[PDB]
């Protein structure tokens, strides 16, 4: 976690401006569109055989609402992610068995879904911070691994 | 392998870069540089400065191919066979890079196209990139 | 793409394997669970002690489909068909870990047949455990 | 290092037997060998045609040694091999253009020599100590990469 002064002020800028409840929604199902094999954790979620299946699953939308929601706390900790995340990585790992790959895929996901939004604004040097956090948060969640 | 599915909408999103290719190359280029600086180690001849007129240059060529990849969609491996010689065996470019400039070039097209930039299209446009990466690295050994 | 020389390579090596492949699968598993611990998320219903009956047979079971490969180093996309079905629609293991287990299997043979483990034939190896792994993973999406 | 005392001392007691002369060009090598992209940097060296060709290469066997003997010495500063590669974290990135990708084929590379050479001797639990290591090498390697 390299982040300049700028370029944490630029990650709480745009951070400003998101509706975690909509994005999660859009990152998680995306997720589960790009990458079908991440559907292996969600058989309880009900039918996510196409796309629109997947994006309006009510359950796919609560359960990305919940992720994003960690996230955010997670950028109130920019300075302490490793402790911020500590008992959820524990928990992916010795309850959910979540193998880390994916913290890093949904990362990818959710830098498209932030361009796909902010068109022109999530700048070239605004996706370089974002690029820093995720690898960041990913890295937090999968500390407590083992 | 890419379905008919994935054929048309490759070709509809490609549809809409029409003449901005050349500098949503670029970006994507300039967006990898930024984030991905390791990248720059195969570049160390460019001048990486914001609106090289090298970069500009580079994403140009890079479209090009991109959208020679989408007329020739049913053909790759030959419509590219050139430019996985010259990676191969000139560039070297390790493969790991690949997926960086794929997943550039998602954002560039994520950050122009929000009304195509569908999950379908997203998912299409992944498996295209990745296609493409395979074809110009299946000569390296 | 396998070379003739490649294909020969292999058979060589495994060849010598012989009635070992077992205990080098056993062995291959007990080295990746040690050393990428991330992978034992995917086998949360097996007791992964050193020794267990568990490994020891999941073991048996690769070694016997590397196996049935190499005699099938022609035709590979056809002789694990089943087995790229499995992994892509029910296992779903992510495709990262199969780079991890390729890893393992090398050291396991370089640790086994120093004679036979000469550079050329680590090379083919290597690109053999890439295309069976490209196999495995050709039906993910 | 994230190295346990017991994790230490196997790493530690194995390499007391290596011969770095003869690890050293064999690890440079076989990674010219198997991934011939890697030589893209040694053109200078000659003839690295064949298997042969680069096992038997002189230039290739002495830079092997070079770069297996800086290696041997950050194992005595595992504890901050961070500040034991900076120098030459800089020489790789602003003078030799190495994409710090080669760090990790090298230690992957490393780690079947070892195997390779030691049989019985590499055994699991001391492999993974060796993991850490090379890994913990290549990140340092990369760290002042900008
Ligand atoms: C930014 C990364 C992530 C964060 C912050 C996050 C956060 C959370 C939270 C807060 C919960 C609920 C905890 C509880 O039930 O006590 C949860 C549950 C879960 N997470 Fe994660 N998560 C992340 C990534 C992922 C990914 C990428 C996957 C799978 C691909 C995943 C799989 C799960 C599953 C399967 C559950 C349990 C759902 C259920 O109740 O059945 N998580 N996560
Ligand atoms: C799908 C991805 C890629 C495409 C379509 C692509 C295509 C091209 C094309 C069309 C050229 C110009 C060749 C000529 O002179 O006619 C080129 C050159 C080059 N590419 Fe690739 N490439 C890709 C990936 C990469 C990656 C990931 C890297 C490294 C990060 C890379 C590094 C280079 C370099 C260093 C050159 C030479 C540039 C010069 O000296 O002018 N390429 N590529
Ligand atoms: C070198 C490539 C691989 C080969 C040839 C291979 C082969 C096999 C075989 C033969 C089976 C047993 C099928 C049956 O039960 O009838 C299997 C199952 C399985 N494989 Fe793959 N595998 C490979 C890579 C992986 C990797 C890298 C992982 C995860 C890290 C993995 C995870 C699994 C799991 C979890 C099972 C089911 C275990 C059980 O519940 O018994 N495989 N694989
Ligand atoms: C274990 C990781 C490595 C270590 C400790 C290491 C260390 C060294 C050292 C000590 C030098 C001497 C140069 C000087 O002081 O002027 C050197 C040079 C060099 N290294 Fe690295 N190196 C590593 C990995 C690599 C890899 C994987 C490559 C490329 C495949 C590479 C490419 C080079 C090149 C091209 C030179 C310049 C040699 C010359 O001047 O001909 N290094 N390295």
């Amino acid at each position: 976690m390299h982040l300049t002064p700028e370029e944490k002020s630029a990650v709480t800028a745009l951070w400003g401006k998101v509706n975690v409840d909509e994005v999660g929604g859009e990152a998680l199902g995306r997720l589960l569109v790009v990458y079908p094999w991440t559907q292996r954790f969600f058989e309880s979620f009900g039918d996510l055989s196409t796309p629109d299946a997947v994006m309006g699953n009510p359950k796919v939308k609560a359960h990305g609402k919940k992720v994003l929601g960690a996230f955010s706390d997670g950028l109130a900790h920019l300075d302490n992610l490793k402790g911020t995340f500590a008992t959820l990585s524990e928990l992916h790992c010795d309850k959910l068995h979540v193998d880390p790959e994916n913290f890093r895929l949904l990362g990818n996901v959710l830098v498209c879904v932030l361009a796909h939004h902010f068109g022109k604004e999530f700048t070239p040097p605004v996706q370089a911070a974002y690029q820093k956090v995720v690898a960041g948060v990913a890295n937090a969640l999968a500390h407590k691994y083992h | 392998v890419l379905s008919p599915a994935d054929k048309t909408n490759v070709k509809a999103a490609w549809g809409k870069v029409g003449a901005h290719a050349g500098e949503y190359g670029a970006e994507a280029l300039e967006r990898m540089f930024l984030s991905f600086p390791t990248t720059k180690t195969y570049f160390p001849h460019f001048d990486l400065s914001h609106g090289s007129a090298q970069v500009k240059g580079h994403g140009k060529k890079v479209a090009d191919a991109l959208t020679n990849a989408v007329a020739h969609v049913d053909d790759m491996p030959n419509a590219l066979s050139a430019l996985s010689d010259l990676h191969a065996h000139k560039l070297r470019v390790d493969p790991v890079n690949f997926k960086l400039l794929s997943h550039c070039l998602l954002v560039t097209l994520a950050a122009h196209l929000p009304a195509e930039f569908t999950p379908a299209v997203h998912a299409s446009l992944d498996k295209f990139l990745a296609s493409v990466s395979t074809v110009l690295t299946s000569k390296y050994r």
